[PDB]
């Protein structure tokens, strides 16, 4: 099966899709070539849960029925240059309150 | 141009709906005019009696919001084969956003409501374009 | 896979693949690698990144299609994006 994910530095976010059984290592390896960071340098987060690099993407909860196109599931990402830094994901806009004639 | 060969030749047919809308499935009579027939709920199929050469074509039945049957816009049941059943497969077509964003909308605003929004007059007139079939029909007879 | 940059209205960095946002015309007129979008939000922005996902995947699609979901608190403001972007 295909999933569809958001992965999710501060500003910077990354659209893109894989299999179920692709890696999270394989994940990593994506974010390299577009933010030129190697993969030892990245730590990949399920709601601040860390991610094991050797579990597929369908054992970390990212189905079919979860990562879809039109609601693609959040993957945050970490950078280390002593230590990893604490995951900061800055948050989308706030839509504003419904007109009167929308409730 | 649009309505059924009375051919008065029957067919087996299966309407699937394969989409989240509750569906309204409209024959083309034998004067071409639309003739509504029972809604299917959501995800439900039921198999009905109709004839070949026959037309139909599927709606939102609460919006006439315009849906798609085996990939195309038009239904001809053809000559049962084998005794199997023929499959009119019906799903969402992949709506523009501006026309998705349209339905939303509508589905929200009461119509009156629509000149009462911020939006430029030109959107306020493509809120006001309810899909119509019979608009639809006639914009289709045309080359 | 060439990727795109499509900045928002507050300076989120929305990185996608660039034959996902050619699905805009007025996208592929732009371009034909960053964009910059000054009057679009990135609650907004988001939601049209995810139509482009959902329009290369579906349209010509076998497959039963599902629903393009728009929340209530975001219809106004993403169907004047629609608009200005061609899809
Ligand atoms: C001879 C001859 C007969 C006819 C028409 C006719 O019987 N038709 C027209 C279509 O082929 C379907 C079929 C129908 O109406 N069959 O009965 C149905 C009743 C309900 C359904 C449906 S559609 C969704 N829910 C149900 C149960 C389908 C067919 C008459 C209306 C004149 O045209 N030439």
């Amino acid at each position: 099966m295909d999933v569809f994910l958001m992965i999710r530095r501060h500003k910077t976010t990354i659209f893109t899709d894989a299999k179920e059984s692709s890696t999270v290592f394989e994940l990593k390896r994506i974010v390299e070539g577009i933010l030129k960071r190697p993969p030892d340098e990245q730590r990949l987060y399920k709601d601040d849960q860390l991610l094991d690099d050797g579990k597929t993407l369908g054992e970390c909860g990212f189905t079919s029925q979860t990562a879809r196109p039109q609601a693609p599931a959040t993957v945050g990402l970490a950078f280390r240059d002593d230590t990893f830094e604490a995951l900061c994901i800055e948050p989308f806009s706030s839509p504003p309150e419904l007109p009167d004639v929308m409730k | 141009v649009l309505r059924s060969v009375n051919s008065r030749e029957p067919s087996q047919v299966i309407f699937c709906n394969r989409s989240p809308r509750v569906v309204l499935p409209v024959w083309l009579n034998f004067d071409g005019e639309p003739q509504p027939y029972p809604t299917l709920p959501p995800g439900t199929g039921r198999r009905i009696h109709s004839y070949r050469g026959h037309l139909w074509l599927f709606r939102d039945a609460g919006t006439h919001d315009g849906l798609l049957v085996n990939q195309t816009e038009l239904f001809v049941p053809s000559l049962n084969v084998d005794g199997q059943p023929i499959f009119a497969n019906i799903t969402l077509p992949v709506y523009t956003l501006k026309e998705r964003c349209l339905q939303v909308v509508r589905s929200l605003v009461k119509p009156e409501n629509y000149r009462r929004l911020d939006i430029v007059r030109s959107l306020y007139e493509d809120l006001e374009d309810h899909p119509n079939v019979q608009k639809d029909l006639e914009r289709l007879t045309q080359e | 896979m060439m990727y795109v940059k499509l900045i928002s209205s507050d300076g989120h960095e929305f990185i996608v693949k660039r034959e996902h946002a050619l699905t805009s015309g007025t996208i592929k007129a732009m371009l034909s690698n960053e964009v910059n979008f000054r009057e679009i939000p990135s609650h907004v922005l988001s939601k049209v990144c995810m139509y482009f996902t959902y329009k290369v995947r579906y349209t010509n699609s076998s497959t039963e299609i599902p629903e393009f979901p728009i929340a209530p608190e975001i219809a106004l403001e993403l169907l004047m994006a629609a608009n200005f972007l061609d899809c």
